[PDB]
């Protein structure tokens, strides 16, 4: 039983699903509902801005990757591992990684490859949880994610 | 993988933006 993995997969898969289909999953989040719910809401807020702001960089990258099937998704995971290969980890890289995943997920749906969205979410979660588990733990997992992106209203 | 650094840099831009929020 790996709660950190389960929670991460739940958050990331639901964002990619709702981005691809355009409809939220109105089931409540699983055990540990508070953190996961705020994490997904934060992901919508920050992730949507990332895709809007950087739609150019995302579109160019997707065009060159030429993603067509589940094989191209596994090759995609190879590129994603390089997100931390310079020794640096932060929430900005992690949210950008997930945002591109949603961008790819939308593309996978318009080419009638919705079956690859679930593998895509699992790959992203694998990269995060299986190679950066220690860093996530030190941040307090998705609680750290929520707090970092919380915007302070200091009047 | 030659695109790797692009997303790292974009990620650091996003992180540096919120780092003052
Ligand atoms: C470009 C691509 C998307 C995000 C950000 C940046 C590095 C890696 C690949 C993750």
């Amino acid at each position: 039983s790996d709660e950190l993995y389960r929670q991460s997969l739940e958050i990331i898969s639901r964002y990619l699903r709702e981005q691809a289909t355009g409809a939220k999953d109105t089931k409540p989040m699983g055990r540990s509902g508070a953190t996961s719910r705020k994490a997904l809401e934060t992901l919508r807020r920050v992730g949507d801005g990332v895709q809007r702001n950087h739609e150019t960089a995302f579109q160019g990258m997707l065009r060159k990757l030429d993603i067509k099937n589940e094989d191209d998704v596994k090759s995609l995971s190879r590129v994603m591992i390089h997100v931390f290969s310079d020794g640096v980890t932060n929430w900005g890289r992690i949210v950008t990684l997930i945002s591109f995943g949603a961008f790819v997920a939308k593309h996978l749906k318009t080419i009638n490859q919705e079956s690859c969205i679930e593998p895509l979410a699992e790959s992203i979660t694998d990269v995060l949880v299986r190679t950066k588990r220690d860093w996530l733990v030190k941040q307090r997992g998705w609680d750290g994610f929520v707090e970092f992106f919380h915007v302070e209203d200091l009047e | 993988i030659w695109l790797a650094q692009g997303g790292r840099r974009l990620g650091d831009e996003i992180n540096a933006y919120y780092a003052r929020r």
